[PDB]
């Protein structure tokens, strides 16, 4: 379960309830990633011989920063007349055939 | 007749700034169209084991390959430039960075 | 909490003009600026005369 | 007039527009002047004739 | 446009700051029987005590002293904020010697 807010006044902006602990779809156009071993305890039973896992009981903070960097051509001889254009990030990790 | 000639003049440096722009877009596709080239054969190659001969060794012997050509896939999605420019490794929409 | 530090290992730019006289403006090698890639987050205003 | 980041291009197009029309301006009112000058030029010439 | 780095910005600058100069000097460099015209010469001639205090002339001025009363009320500024920064793999570790 992952709540994201605003870092300066705490403005509400998105939840999520996730499976595979990737966080899609409520920040615009970014996909975040974490790892599987956060804030979790482990414990061994040897009356039983098992391992059991639990949670920590406290939360955790991370925080992100993120800045604009599209791309703006001159297309007309005034203003206002530009075109946007983006080239998405490619890699192994974004084609998902990392592992 | 002032105006006309700043319009002549600003019309003509907008002319030369289209094709400096179109130059780029022809490299990303270049780039582009090696990398697709190269994952036909991966997947080639991946569907050639499965059919149950093998032993436990050739295999290893062709994961070695696979990983080779997914380090080679890696430094050609981060070799490519234009004027110290980076394109595909997602340096022209957004910076983000984390503690 | 809440207020213009609320992120550690970051740098804090501030001006003691006011108005359009209190834009900086950076320049130099692409890689450091780059590195650096500072960011705008309050834009000054002018003032009543 | 600054030109160092892609911002301040479109306030410098937009400046030296309306300087340009500045100086029409001038240009205007000064060729309005000698004009005027010319066309009481000749009638002195005329009365001294007379 | 962008296919320029932060520096070819910087080369064209300083040759119109050349040509700012250049203006300004013929600006202020026409003369007829040791009496300038166009530096303000010809319609009014003004002077201040304060050194903070500019005047430009445009058409007929009428005479005279004045006296300013001035009050302000003033604006905001500009707040500028940087990336996080991270310490590389190769450092942190503590351990024990005897030197």
């Amino acid at each position: 379960t992952i709540k994201v807010t605003d870092a300066h006044t705490g403005k509400f902006i998105g939840s999520d309830s996730v499976n595979d602990s990737t966080l899609r779809g409520v920040i615009q156009g970014v996909d975040v990633k974490i790892d599987s071993d956060v804030g979790v305890s482990i414990s061994w039973n040897s009356t039983k011989k098992t391992m059991e896992f639990s949670a920590t009981g406290e939360s955790e903070d991370i925080k992100l920063h993120l800045v604009d960097n599209a791309m703006e051509m001159q297309i007309g001889a005034n203003e206002g007349q530009t075109i946007l254009a983006n080239i998405p990030q490619v890699d192994t990790t974004s084609l998902g055939i990392d592992d | 007749s002032e105006k006309l000639r700043g319009q002549i003049s600003g019309l003509k440096r907008a002319s030369l700034n289209a094709q400096d722009g179109i130059s780029l877009l022809q490299t990303a596709e270049g780039g582009l169209q090696n990398i697709q080239d190269m994952l036909q054969r991966m997947r080639e190659l991946a569907v050639q084991a499965g059919n149950g001969v093998y032993t436990t060794n050739d295999r290893a012997e062709i994961q070695k390959e696979v990983d080779q050509l997914k380090e080679e896939i890696n430094r050609i999605a981060s070799s490519t430039e234009f004027n110290t420019k980076k394109l595909l490794n997602g340096d022209s929409t957004a910076l983000w960075s984390s503690d | 909490d809440s207020s213009n530090e609320a992120l550690a290992g970051t740098f804090v730019i501030q001006t003691a003009r006011l108005g359009d006289d209190s834009k900086l403006s950076f320049i130099g090698d692409q890689n450091l600026i780059n590195a650096l890639s500072l960011a705008t987050i309050q834009e000054g205003e002018n003032s009543e005369t | 007039i600054l030109m160092v980041d892609q911002e301040l291009a479109q306030e410098s197009i937009t400046k030296l527009d309306k300087a340009l029309e500045t100086v029409s301006g001038v240009r205007a009112t000064i060729g309005a002047q000698i004009n005027r000058l010319e066309y009481t030029m000749t009638g002195l010439d005329t009365t001294r004739e007379n | 446009n962008g296919v320029y780095t932060t520096n070819d910005r910087a080369e064209i600058q300083k040759e119109v700051d050349q040509l700012k100069e250049e203006i300004n000097r013929i600006a202020s460099s026409t003369e007829f029987n040791t009496k300038k015209l166009l530096n303000g010469d010809s319609t009014a001639l003004w002077s201040s005590d304060s050194s903070d205090l500019d005047v430009v002339i445009k058409s007929a001025v009428a005479e005279g002293n004045y006296n300013l009363n001035v009050t302000v009320d003033p604006g905001k500024n500009f707040v500028y904020k940087s990336d996080v920064m991270t310490l590389n793999e190769d450092a942190i570790g503590a351990e024990i010697v005897t030197a």
